[PDB]
């Protein structure tokens, strides 16, 4: 086509989606990770995670307001990944890299899994 | 704005 | 912070949101523009438009499944803008620039209004 | 991935 493109549009959209998350506006699901709860937008979770995409395209699960993750999932690892989903920034640290990679594998977040594997390989 |  | 960033994340998120729109997945509102109807995600509309942000943060309007735009709004201009919201690409043409700018002013999409004013100024 |  003969379209023009606004370079910053996708980033500005994500920034606004994160502002809605921060103010709890139009969040439509709670993700339960053991004793912790995380409110989010189903569409954003689906756009970032193969696992949430599969869950919310399911004809029954699409209507659930609460999703319980596997008890092996670490709440901090999930929190770091949820922040990444809404900002493109990943808080990857020596103390959290194992929990973050395990959570990203479960959530099916391929690019996060890739950078975790590379950062681990560099330290061995 | 750019030509994509 | 000491975060790393995935350059393409925001773009990939928007691409996935557009895939959900194309398959009518988790769309939660119909925008009526005269005889035409457009299905969309309230969060995406809010992230792109000052008008939709104001509408869906209203304690009553936030719960509406149908929003009727002003009858002066052109369905094609709205369609072009809805596509822009979900892709960052704007199909700006000599034949549609006036309808697109008028729709972007109503929807409060400042960057679109700016490029329309510049393209019009170049042709005068 | 980059240093933002
Ligand atoms: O690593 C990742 C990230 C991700 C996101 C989605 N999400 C969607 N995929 C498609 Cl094709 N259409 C719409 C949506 Br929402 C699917 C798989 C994966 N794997
Ligand atoms: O030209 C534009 C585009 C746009 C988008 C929003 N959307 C939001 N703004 C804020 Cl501050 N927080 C969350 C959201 Br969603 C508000 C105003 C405008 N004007
Ligand atoms: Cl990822
Ligand atoms: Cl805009």
């Amino acid at each position: 086509d003969s379209c023009i493109q606004f370079t910053r549009h996708a980033s500005d959209v994500l920034l606004n989606l994160n502002r809605l998350r921060s103010r709890d506006i139009l969040t439509d699901v709670v993700i339960v990770v053991s004793r912790e709860q995380f409110r989010a937008h189903k569409t954003v979770l689906m756009a970032c995670s193969g696992l949430f995409y599969s869950i919310f395209t399911d004809q029954l699960k699409c209507n659930l307001s609460v999703i319980n993750l596997d008890p092996e999932i670490n709440p901090e690892g999930f929190c770091i990944l949820l922040d990444f989903m809404y900002t493109s920034r990943l808080n990857l640290r020596e103390g959290n890299i194992m929990a973050v990679m395990a959570t990203a594998m479960y959530l099916q977040m391929e690019h996060v899994v890739d950078t975790c594997r590379k950062f681990i390989k560099a330290s061995e | 704005w750019v030509i994509p």
